[PDB]
């Protein structure tokens, strides 16, 4: 097949990031009351 | 204050610490156990037991466990695992 399928962009690696800014903050629902 | 956004840093250990409650409470047979989270977390891995609600979103639950479990699982390569959606990342 065509081997550029392991040069593509994966979307597990931009989960990672997604999951590190908020893996899920919905249940967090941190505030700051400055 | 502190920071407007969540840092990967907190959610890191944020996770492992909830990574630890899930990973015990869903292999957990002991009935005597009464620690801190296993408890709680138990009903948890029990909750997605029947979860077809998570499909429209509406598992926060489920979330968390695809959250934390898509992480351990990132260090998984068994075919058999604790925890309750770590099997579930091996089925993609
Ligand atoms: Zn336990
Ligand atoms: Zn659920
Ligand atoms: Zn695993």
């Amino acid at each position: 097949g065509s081997r550029a399928s392991c040069m593509q962009m994966d979307d597990v690696i931009d989960d990672i990031i997604s999951l590190e800014s908020s893996y899920n903050e919905e249940i967090l629902g941190l505030m700051d009351p400055a | 204050g502190s920071a407007t956004q969540s840092p990967g840093d907190s959610r890191r250990l944020s996770i492992q610490r909830a990574i630890q409650s899930l990973v015990h409470a869903a292999q957990c047979r002991n009935a005597n156990c009464s620690l801190p989270s296993c408890q709680k977390m138990k009903r948890v891995v029990q909750h997605t037991k029947g979860c077809k609600r998570k499909t429209n979103g509406g598992c926060p639950i489920c979330k968390q466990l695809i959250a934390l479990a898509a992480y351990h699982a990132k260090h998984c390569q068994e075919n058999k695992c604790p925890v309750p959606f770590c099997l579930n990342i091996k089925q993609k």
